[PDB]
DNA sequence: ATCAATATCCACCTGCAGATTCTACCAAAAGTGTATTTGGAAACTGCTCCATCAAAAGGCATGTTCAGCGGAATTCCGCTGAACATGCCTTTTGATGGAGCAGTTTCCAAATACACTTTTGGTAGAATCTGCAGGTGGATATTGAT
DNA sequence: ATCAATATCCACCTGCAGATTCTACCAAAAGTGTATTTGGAAACTGCTCCATCAAAAGGCATGTTCAGCGGAATTCCGCTGAACATGCCTTTTGATGGAGCAGTTTCCAAATACACTTTTGGTAGAATCTGCAGGTGGATATTGAT
């Protein structure tokens, strides 16, 4: 029927702008809460979180992998490639000094 | 009474930043009677210089609020202030940008 | 219930002069009083480093103003230390 | 269904957008999986640290703020 | 006055008890120095934000624990706590 | 009269840390008795891990004095050392290394 | 009572001693422009050092650049050194 | 020929000789008068008529040497990265964007 | 170049979350007046080490020549991610006991402070000791032509 | 694969610079002994807000399909490494005057320690206010097929 399809690439842009246009939290949030609870397990147990203190981390952390995916592409382009890979994430951590 | 602060023609709390000071001592030391006066200028002129281009980021975006975005907007929009400024803005995103090879279609 | 300090009056005073008509929301109020915060801390920081590396016990106007030059980038250094000169003057000169 | 997968491709490809990121390898979703581990173990035991000391069994947004400043990472807007 | 502290004499003790017939030149003792003075300001300072944080004036062995468990990567601070711990009882066991 | 060192068991001068600690103080500051103590072996014990690597390294040289480059080779070669320590060793050199793909 | 003008001492950093520092840091090969970036980030990193440890001497009212005074500039910039002081 | 071809070492031989020689030694590369001159201009060019302890001058030229080696192994990865052996500005301008330094 | 499918844009609109103007209470600030205290500037000056000039010689920079092979351009193909639309399971939201986080008050173990006596790390200096830098030489790689 | 040409590795060897071993001394450090002070552990508790649980919302997992990206292959120009000749400037060794740093001592402007009074910023509960996020519609741009 109804046969319109975008090429790969045009949608790709338009959410690259619409992510940089806008400022909110983009992982769902009782995923992370999850997340940050079972880590914390490991290292103290019966752990209780305030509220802004789990958003804290859910913003330091969304900050932190945006600005490595920013190196990351950096990686990649340098490369002369435009799709990141694991060894652009690599490069990018090595070079920063945290190394894993 | 006057009051330091209003003595020395600023707006930031004179007698609190020298409060302040007087804990971030060295055991037994001292803090110089206009050292406060210097530091709350300081801090007045920094604010000042923040709230003036975050204060203009709102306006062209006619809008009467200045927001975390704003401040972001601000801050990694002037060379000098990011530099200063190595925090995370909670909530204020990042600066539009596309590198130009991946805008394409090319020719 | 305990007292908790906030800059946030004074920050809102510098901003009422340096746009009269804007406000500022909650969550920018909280980011520009952790930024006045960890600005003071940083200066005050530096400066008894200063008075310490001097053997020295007394942080003085000109230590904050060294410390001033070592933080803030040249044009922000320029006038913030300005700024300084400016408050301490009409400060000595009253009663 | 393990948490660390909680953090699904959708919410990994929209960090990379934020990111200015056009194109995606597949293997970049396990990956950035492991270095949201590392980045969240640096700073929860560092917060926990604070906690333990305080006596509390609540992780505050203080203890969350001095944890990520100590690492160089410092956050506004949340206290301190 | 002109007398200048220094832990070389104490860094030679240690080094006589784990390499008996090693000695050290004067340009590494320089650097075993500056080590010790850097990582002694580092736990400092831990310290004292700790306790400032807490609302407590006192450093007391506590805060110095934290301070190492803060600053020391994983295996390090295991036996340096311990080692920690084992000089202050037997430090508060004399009184 | 038994010194605090020597009531503590260590080598490290707590006396002079004590003192260290009370002019770092910050005004109204106190620092505790056993506060001192508690350093003093915190020092003590990463200079002898640092001391017991690096005289090791002196050691496979066929050689008696601990250099810069060999606290340079200890450092760099243990995970947690070089993690703790990001300070520039003057005289130290780098460890030895070159990319496969070099070769 | 003299003098003597200093004038584009950068070069001085001559390409021999950057190949050594290249090969020490591992480098192979080596492209003609390197040379003159290098130069470029030296002078920065320099002049970044140098202009903080001139404002400790000036602070403390001395006309002698002390090696304290480079190695607290140093450490003010996260570069910290061993072996003079840290 | 008559006393044949004059032996010739094949292009990177002597280059990997090198890294191998630098990589174990501990010695200032750059020349140490030129990199005093260097100093004293700078210098001068910010405040002038200052003296500098001899010592001043080597701890600026350790700091210098050490932060210019760690910057072409970062480099040096840069290249690698994209397939070469050869280091190019754009691999030291991408190993400071990501550093987050700039000039 | 001509449609057709959609995304984007902007003028306008309204409800409620977030902001604000209002009143009042009070622990704690912040300022004034008066008395004691002390850091550090000013001055004299001992004493280190910084700039400098001198000379001699070889380590090392510079400049050239030549050709190996690396970088970059092009071509091309298999396969891997982007786009998409079907299909329901997990997140989000708003309501509720009770856990801890805070505020309060008690009171002693601990930490300051000062006076006496004693032990010691720093340092100045004539001095006899020793590890190793760096030169030498021959045994074992390593390299590159063929 | 042999083979000629160098490079390197390694252990022995030796003049001296950097080190380890006394001698005498001294301010400051460091410990013993009372006296005075108080920070904050310890117990009790009121009420914020954190965990949990039900229902209403909406983003994610899935499988197909093929456009276009990445990388393998191939070619080749020109730039960078290796070698060499030539000689200069850095290094090394020494002495020299004296700039300026740093020690010691005197004395006051500046800083602290109370006591006393007065204003203020923070907090609580409330009343009324409002900027703007988010939704509409219709005009126009964009994108992709033909
Ligand atoms: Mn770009
Ligand atoms: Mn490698
Ligand atoms: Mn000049
Ligand atoms: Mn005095
Ligand atoms: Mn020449
Ligand atoms: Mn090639
Ligand atoms: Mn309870
Ligand atoms: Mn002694
Ligand atoms: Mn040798
Ligand atoms: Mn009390
Ligand atoms: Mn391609
Ligand atoms: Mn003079
Ligand atoms: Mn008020
Ligand atoms: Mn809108
Ligand atoms: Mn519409």
């Amino acid at each position: 029927k109804k046969p319109h399809r975008y090429r790969p690439g045009t949608v790709a842009l338009r959410e690259i702008r619409r992510y940089q246009k806008s400022t909110e939290l983009l992982i769902r949030k009782l995923p992370f809460q999850r997340l940050v609870r079972e880590i914390a397990q490991d290292f103290k147990t019966d752990l209780r979180f305030q509220s802004s203190a789990v958003m804290a981390l859910q913003e330091a952390s969304e900050a932190y992998l945006v600005a490595l995916f920013e190196d990351t592409n950096l990686c990649a382009i340098h490369a002369k490639r435009v799709t990141i890979m694991p060894k652009d994430i690599q490069l990018a951590r090595r070079i920063r000094g945290e190394r894993a | 009474a006057v009051s330091r602060s209003q003595r020395a023609g600023l707006q930031f709390p004179v007698g609190r930043i020298h409060r302040h000071l007087k804990s971030r001592t060295t055991s037994h030391g001292r803090v110089g009677a206009t050292a406060a006066v210097y530091s709350a200028a300081i801090l007045e002129y920094l604010t000042a210089e923040v709230l003036e281009l975050a204060g203009n980021a709102s306006k062209d975006l006619k809008v009467k609020r200045i927001t975390p975005r704003h401040l972001q907007l601000a801050i990694r929009g002037d060379e000098e202030l990011d530099s200063l400024i190595k925090a995370t803005i909670a909530g204020g995103g990042v600066i539009p940008h596309i590198h130009k090879s991946l805008i394409g279609k090319k020719g | 219930k305990t007292r908790k300090e906030s800059y946030a009056i004074y920050v809102y005073k510098v901003l009422k002069q340096v746009h009269p008509d804007t406000g500022i929301s909650s969550k920018a109020m909280s980011i520009m009083n952790s930024f006045v915060n960890d600005v003071f801390e940083r200066i005050a920081g530096e400066a008894s480093r200063l008075a310490h590396y001097n053997k020295r016990s007394t942080i003085t106007s000109r230590e904050i103003q060294t410390a001033v030059r070592l933080l803030l980038p040249g044009e922000l250094a320029k006038h913030a230390v300005s700024e300084g000169t400016k408050a301490v003057t009409k400060y000595t000169s009253a009663k | 269904r393990d948490n660390i997968q909680g953090i699904t491709k959708p919410a990994i490809r929209r960090l990379a957008r934020r990111g200015g990121v056009k194109r995606i390898s597949g293997l970049i979703y396990e990956e950035t999986r492991g270095v949201l581990k590392v980045f969240l173990e640096n700073v929860i035991r560092d917060a926990v640290t604070y906690t333990e000391h305080a006596k509390r069994k609540t992780v505050t947004a203080m203890d969350v703020v001095y944890a990520l400043k100590r690492q160089g990472r410092t956050l506004y807007g949340f206290g301190g």
